[PDB]
DNA sequence: TGGTTTTTATATGTTTTGTTATGTATTGTTTATT
DNA sequence: AATAAACAATACATAACAAAACATATAAAAACCA
């Protein structure tokens, strides 16, 4: 009734606490690691802003940030009887040599009068600063997004800039958040202010994956909040190492995405996650008991029993045959710590600062300790050659951790977070038996409305006629069930009068085609080239 | 190049067309429709969990999913979320992205005065809008968790929505852990919209829902051919008697010969002819009332001074027949 | 509705019959706040309003953005009580039905009736000219010539008063 | 809030440039003879 | 190696058009002083 009015308001657990014990405990060590590189992002611009006393004295400062996000805030000294404001100028607000000043220029004004306790928005204020505002003036330049401007603006705006040297009361700095690729930005601008930038430059590198100081830093953390209470699968962790090494930029921020949905999964559908702690011991049922059974290395042992013990009568009696010694059989193996945690958490301070390495991923380090790629993972520096024997450590084949474990074995967060989007659009359009199960027996004789003409939309050209694909589109559909359904309804008289028309079915497959055809167009399926012709049409959407 | 053509089609008018079109979407495959709804109706229980850890949950999937949303939203999440903390419950505010006039400072503001007015933000109004909005994300990131608003964005990928300066403000909303983000698109190429910074602060999970909806709000501002032939169909049935008379002379001989202007007649002889059945004077009383099938785009001309009607073959004894008869 | 091409004072004009005073910025611009002021104070008559030259704003800019939803916000009288605001309202090119939405043109609101007037050849509009002679000069002229003015002026035309504004220069 | 200016979205027009189809003209291919 | 003649195969000049660069216009959004 509303709906195309736009954007109307209206106003209409025994497990997850032991989650809740957890997460929380586990963002507490997220957040902490957050700001040490956020104070680390604002020392190293701090320090290096000042102190440098060149000589010639008539040449702003420039910092490329190379690697950095764009998005990287900065704080600046109080440095008293002189203010000290920032300006930001984002691509969005640099349209001309013109407003790019015009913009800027009230944005220091207004930091200048709140500090301050009619004009003129231009170079007019830069040199009466002293006598309209007593103190001198120090400005930095936030320059967010630098590759997406056409330089020549920004080439013409640094020009305007220059002039701004002969007053003495004012100082200059400028600061190029880049997102990449130094090398195409001296490229881009003239090579005569190049020169003009080149008097004291300094290429501070900011980035988040830096020698992973802190991606192998933040697994590490994950595995201790996480310690003796379950494990990290193979196949788990391999998919950890191959979609984060496909997102360069921010990994830090997607390995937590990507873990705290894994961790979502455990507490959601495994019922043995409450006998992480063994005061929970009460809990204990039957149905626990015999959920217990299905266990891959519980079935397996009793494999290993029967061929070790060939007599069986223990082994069947320790089976469900009783109950208490069943589950003390399981209690056995419950507290198993699986020092690969902390084997791991051995070797990595010792390569770290003993033999002194930094190009290392923690993950693939846990990983190949996983399968006893331990020794074919140090030998890429041939410097654990003396310690190799002394860092060693076979993974013993641990059992009963398949209760307390982490494994994408069944390709959830491998769909639910990197979805085969137009794969799984696709398999819906072709198939359509698998998500859907008077009118319906018209249904187990008819296809959907959407999906009945993409087996021909698959069968036609690439650019194709509209009406003799409606007229395959005829093909499709038989006759006698349309009348069947038109009649269907005696109560309505308004479609009676059209369901005894003789040229029925041919008016209402050209109703129904264009609302299916209609209705590709907001999916970009089918695009309309050459508007107030549209007799053809482009298909763009392949199978691949 | 013998193609059949649109216009070469059974044609139907506006009534005929959206009654029969509303009986297959509310009879044609009704039952399998809501045996699909009760089966995603246990999922129900696991976006609530989700949703608590300020995941921005975004739906893709075939058909539309305009009436899922709204029963998944009001209903079902919003006073299940106001009993689990603890009134009126919290406030859902809906984004129709098929809507086209969305705009980036009008959904804003009514976002701040949905979200708290503690302190005097209208004195940072002075583009100040991701500037007001950073304001608001720090001191977020220094209160208690609990959600006070979900919000809705149906058809992410419309008309507006999909601009890049009003997509970057939505970025900044989502990484605000007390707002809850469900959102739903219908395009093939919607990935294409976020790069790694964006979903960095979108975090966006994905699940399928494909009901197979026809998209009766959404098919409305969409228009086609369905939607000139059919329209100077109207303006002769009120005009004066004697048009009538004269577009009846003149569609005769225009279709004695698709109708294209090889068929049409010349200007002397026309008068003549119009002169003939004692209906036109002389050519000025002649053109002035073929001004008006000229104003209203019924009839074209090319170079004989051939007045040509630029509808089909088949169009113009339709017309013979049925308004002119 | 001549010089607005914006849809906000109209619903100013209909508090001038009240001769009241309060904040009227707000309550004439949203759709939402049109509703609340659709109730009445003195003895509950119910109120029609009536829209006239709507075609300056079908004919204002462009359809689609402003002034078609211009339109659609109008005509939707979903209101429980009868006190709703009926519309009225008139254009010239009947090219505006086709410009509705397929929503509204499922009879919805006030679209439907599409009464139109047919421009009377001489059979209703000189008989009006007839009684428009009540005060009757003996030498009006023989009413047969004006008979033949009304046939040989009916071929294109709209207003015989005005076509009797050229017979009053004649006079 | 409120008017005013500036940018953007939508819409159409202008000139240059590059592609393709086709009827006619050119050019190659074979065989006999000088 | 050259000439001639019949025939087949290919290239060429231009017609018809498409599309991108280049250009303007105005109502609606959007900043923005105030």
């Amino acid at each position: 009734a509303d709906a195309q009015r736009s954007h109307y308001t209206v106003y209409p657990e025994k497990r997850w606490e032991l989650y809740h014990q957890l997460h929380s405990h586990f963002h507490d060590q997220v957040d902490h690691i957050i700001d040490n590189i956020e104070a680390d992002l604002k020392a190293e611009i701090s320090d290096l802003l000042y102190s440098e006393t060149t000589q010639k004295r008539r040449c702003f400062n420039t910092i490329f940030l190379l690697g950095s996000d764009s998005t990287t805030k900065i704080e600046l000294k109080d440095e008293s009887s002189r203010y000290n404001v920032l300006i930001e100028l984002t691509p969005k607000e640099s349209p001309n040599v013109r407003m790019m000043l015009r913009r800027s220029m009230y944005k220091l004004y207004s930091a200048a009068d709140a500090e301050e306790h009619d004009v003129s928005y231009d170079l007019s204020l830069v040199e009466n600063f002293k006598r309209l505002f007593g103190k001198d003036l120090a400005m930095v330049f936030n320059f967010k997004d630098v590759d997406s401007i056409n330089f020549n603006t920004l080439d013409n705006f640094i020009i305007l800039l220059k002039s701004a040297f002969k007053y003495d009361h004012v100082k200059i700095s400028l600061i190029f958040n880049i997102n990449t690729n130094l090398s195409n930005i001296e490229k881009n601008l003239r090579q005569s202010t190049i020169r003009l930038l080149k008097r004291n430059y300094h290429k501070l590198d900011v980035s988040s994956n830096k020698g992973f100081k802190y991606g192998n830093q933040i697994f590490q953390s994950f595995l201790d909040t996480v310690d003796g209470k379950l494990n990290l699968s193979d196949r788990f962790v391999e998919f950890i190492l191959s979609k984060m090494a496909n997102n360069t930029n921010h990994n830090l921020q997607l390995l937590t995405k990507m873990l705290d949905y894994s961790l979502m999964s455990y507490f959601f559908q495994n019922a043995f996650s409450v006998f992480i702690d063994p005061v929970n011991v009460d809990f204990l049922n039957d149905d626990y008991l015999k959920i217990l059974s299905r266990c891959p290395t519980f079935m397996f042992f009793v494999e290993g029993l029967i061929k070790q013990h060939a007599p069986a009568d223990e082994i069947l009696s320790l089976l469900t045959n009783k109950n208490r010694g069943l589950e003390e059989f399981f209690v056995e193996f419950l507290v198993r710590e699986n020092p690969i945690n902390g084997h791991a958490k051995f070797v990595a301070r010792f390569l770290e600062e003993e033999l002194n390495i930094t190009n290392f991923n923690l993950i693939e380090l846990y990983h190949n300790l996983l399968i006893g790629k331990l020794d074919s993972y140090l030998d890429r520096w041939s410097a654990c050659k003396e310690y190799k024997d002394r860092l060693h450590f076979e993974p013993i084949d641990t059992i009963f951790q398949e209760l307390f474990t982490l494994d994408n074995r069944s390709g959830l967060l491998t769909q639910s977070i990197f979805p085969s989007y137009k794969s799984n659009i696709e398999d819906n359009l072709l198939s359509w038996e698998q998500v859907l199960p008077l009118s319906g027996d018209l249904d187990k004789i008819m296809a959907p409305v959407l999906g009945q003409l993409f087996k021909l939309y698959r069968e036609a050209n690439m650019t194709i006629n509209i009406y003799d694909f409606y007229i395959a589109f005829r093909e499709t559909l038989p006759k006698e069930e349309i009348l069947n359904f038109i009649r269907k309804d005696p109560s309505n008289t308004k479609l009676l009068e059209l369901a005894e028309t003789p040229d029925a079915f041919d008016k209402v497959a050209l109703i129904l085609f264009m609302q299916a055809i209609f209705a590709f167009e907001n999916m970009g399926l089918i695009k309309f080239q050459s508007t107030k012709s549209y007799d053809l049409v482009e298909k763009c959407v392949w199978r691949g | 190049k013998s193609r059949h053509t649109m216009s070469m089609a059974p044609d139907v008018t506006r009534e005929e067309f959206s009654l029969v079109s509303n009986f297959f979407n509310e009879n044609f495959q009704k039952r399998p429709r809501q045996k699909l709804f009760e089966i995603q109706k246990k999922m129900f229980p696991q976006y609530w969990f989700e949703l608590t850890q300020g995941f921005s949950l975004l739906f893709y999937g075939v058909g539309s999913k305009r009436n899922f949303l709204e029963e998944f939203a009001i209903d079902y999440l919003s006073p299940k979320i106001a009993y689990s903390q603890l009134v009126n419950s919290i406030p859902c505010l809906i984004l129709n992205g098929y809507n086209p006039s969305c705009n980036y400072r009008d959904v804003f503001k009514e976002i701040t005065d949905l979200l708290v007015p503690a302190e005097l933000t209208r004195s940072e109004t002075k583009n100040h809008v991701i500037l007001q909005i950073q304001k608001m994300i720090d001191f977020y990131k220094n209160q208690p968790l609990d959600i006070k608003l979900i919000l809705v964005v149906h058809n992410l990928d419309g008309p507006s929505i999909r601009k890049n300066t009003f997509q970057t403000m939505l970025s900044f909303l989502s990484v605000i852990r007390q707002i809850a983000i469900v959102a739903s698109t219908d395009h093939i190429y919607a990935p294409l919209l976020w790069d790694n910074m964006k979903a960095q602060n979108y975090n966006f999970v994905f699940h399928d829902i494909s009901n197979f909806e026809p998209s009766t709000v959404e098919s409305t501002f969409q228009d086609v051919m369905k939607m000139g032939a059919e329209g100077a169909k109207y303006v002769l049935q009120s005009l004066t008697v004697n048009s009538k008379k004269m577009y009846k002379l003149l569609i005769e001989t225009q279709m004695q010969n698709r109708g294209t202007q090889r068929t049409g007649v010349e200007l002397k002889l026309f008068n003549h002819l119009c002169a003939a059945d004692f209906i036109a004077s002389n050519e000025i009383a002649l053109r002035s009332m073929l001004r008006e099938f000229i104003e209203h785009k019924m009839a074209n001309i090319t170079k004989m001074e051939i007045i040509w009607v630029p509808y089909t073959y088949a169009e113009l004894e339709k017309l013979l027949k049925t308004v002119l008869n | 509705c001549i010089s607005l091409g914006e849809p906000s004072s109209i619903f100013q004009k209909i508090f001038d019959s009240f001769q009241d005073l309060n904040g009227p910025t707000l309550q004439i611009k949203n759709m939402q706040h049109l509703q609340k002021f659709l109730e009445p104070y003195h003895k509950k008559t119910t109120f029609v309003v009536v829209l006239d030259e709507m075609d300056r704003l079908l004919h204002a800019n462009t359809s689609e953005t402003q002034s078609v939803r211009t339109i659609l916000e109008l005509f939707l009288l979903a209101k429980l009580p009868t006190v709703s605001f009926v519309l009225i309202g008139m254009a010239n090119s009947l090219d505006m039905k086709d410009r509705f939405l397929s929503r509204l043109n499922l009879d919805r609101g006030l679209l439907p009736q599409t009464i139109v007037f047919q421009p009377y050849t001489a059979e209703q509009m000189y008989e009006i000219v007839i009684q428009k002679m009540s005060s009757l000069p003996t030498i009006i002229f023989q009413p047969m010539a004006i008979k033949f003015a009304a046939k040989k002026c009916a071929g294109n035309t709209g207003d015989l008063r005005k076509l009797f504004d050229v017979l009053r220069g004649s006079i």
